[PDB]
């Protein structure tokens, strides 16, 4: 059973650079089982190349394949923001019978440092009804990934009630965003009026708070 | 051309079977130029092969050495799909499952490049029931507003399993939507954000509505995010 290893595991480039991605094969792929694929999040892969270098119908002229035996690259020429992907090399062998990927080279886009915009949701009158209070802050359109979200009630610092997660970098624009969940009680909630967002950033001169009063 | 239209998630219990199908436009199932392919991918596992069918004067199956002896895949020419059953299903099987075709020939051999997939099909293995999501709107205030940029929500919240689909006014609105990956809460029941930007000149004059899709609970909701 052939296994193939990509190299590197994630690269960060900017627009406009060379890419050079490796797959290597624990045993010989001959040329016509060799092939590779994009995959952009939330999306099936699709074929780049097949044969280890032809070019699939409609792929840019940017990606080529080459290489032989047990070493198989993949380059793109110059990179643009669209390429943001997880790339895969993929063998078939005939006998025995058997068709395996590799793990993904994650393609990352290089841009410049961008500031996130903030913006803090109380939590609705038709949620707290029910028991529960979700204060979201949102953090927009930002580069790099690394930020810091504090969570204050009454200016006390919280810990342990909230949690986050990120969006994939943007196509176009190459940033993230990123969403902080604080989770209350309703008779907490009610306890305080003071809610603030405090946001730490490479882009950011000093940090940025976003806040609201319960009530107001 | 041709477009491969797989089944809705699916929540399936532990030990049980997953039944997925996948319908075919613009080729035929038994075509002797074609070979159909079940594909799955998890983040912990990565692409695997699970296995192909073709026609040529007689149906052959083939699967991987991985799940022989517990997966089936099964043309139907009435309806003009595939189909995969997959037995005693674990946690590992957890995975987005697609079905693709190939139909390149390299000198007379089908050299298994895949040139047309599915949508994909989530499946989660887990025994809970399913769960509708409760929809909450993320208002923005009227002073972060004073500036040109509105940014609005919807909270998904206390679903099981994965995935919800959210799109904003039917899908016209697309441009500055973010929808968070989900994170699973102590109750063992997940949680999702989805924000738009939108200029603040337009909130009196447009209105905004989230469209969230909860398809393994059937649950459906539009909700209209007024600040």
């Amino acid at each position: 059973e052939i296994v193939l290893t990509q190299s590197p595991g994630t690269l960060s480039l900017s627009p406009g650079e060379r890419v050079t991605l490796s797959c290597r094969a624990s045993q010989t792929v001959y040329n016509s089982y060799l092939a590779w694929y994009q995959q952009k999040p939330g999306q099936a892969p699709t074929l780049l190349i097949y044969g280890t270098s032809t070019r699939a119908t409609g792929v840019p002229d940017r990606f080529s394949g080459s290489g032989s035996g047990t070493v198989f690259t993949l380059t793109i020429s110059r990179l643009e923001p669209e390429d943001f992907a997880v790339y895969f090399c993929q063998q078939y062998s005939t006998s025995p019978r058997a068709l395996t990927f590799g793990g993904g080279t994650k393609v990352e886009i290089k841009r410049t440092v961008a500031a996130p915009s903030v913006f803090i949701f109380p939590p609705s009158d038709e949620q707290l009804k029910s028991g529960t209070a979700s204060v979201v802050c949102l953090l927009n359109n930002f580069y790099p990934r690394e930020a810091k979200v504090q969570w204050k009630v009454d200016n006390a610092l919280q810990s342990g009630n909230s949690q986050e997660s990120v969006t994939e970098q943007d196509s176009k624009d190459s940033t993230y965003s990123l969403s902080s969940t604080l989770t209350l009680s309703k008779a907490d909630y009610e306890k305080h009026k003071v809610y603030a967002c405090e946001v730490t950033h490479q882009g950011l001169s000093s940090p940025v708070t976003k806040s609201f009063n319960r009530g107001e | 051309q041709v477009q491969l239209q797989q089944s809705g998630p699916r929540l399936v219990k532990p030990s049980q079977t997953l039944s997925l199908t996948c319908a075919i436009s613009g080729d035929s199932v038994s075509s002797s130029s074609a070979v159909w392919t079940w594909i799955r991918q998890s983040p912990s596992r990565g692409l695997e092969w699970l296995g192909r069918t073709y026609y040529r004067s007689k149906w052959y199956d083939d699967y991987a050495v991985s799940v022989q002896g517990r997966i089936t895949i099964n043309p139907d020419t009435s309806k003009n799909q595939i189909s995969l059953q997959l037995n005693s299903v674990t946690p590992d099987d957890t995975a987005v499952y697609y079905c693709a075709r190939s139909s390149i020939n390299i000198f007379g051999v089908f050299v298994m490049a895949m040139d047309v997939w599915g949508q994909g099909t989530a499946v989660t293995v887990s025994s809970p029931s399913t769960k509708g999501p409760s929809v909450f709107p993320l208002a923005p205030s009227s002073k972060s507003t004073s500036g040109g940029t509105a940014a609005l929500g919807c909270l998904v919240k206390d679903y099981f399993p994965e995935p919800v689909t959210v799109s904003w006014n039917s899908g016209a609105l697309t441009s500055g939507v973010h929808t968070f990956p989900a994170v699973l809460q102590s109750s063992g029941l997940y949680s999702l954000s989805s924000v738009v930007t939108v200029p603040s000149s337009s909130l009196g004059t447009q209105t905004y509505i989230c469209n969230v899709n909860h398809k393994p609970s059937n649950t459906k909701v539009d909700k209209r995010v007024e600040p």
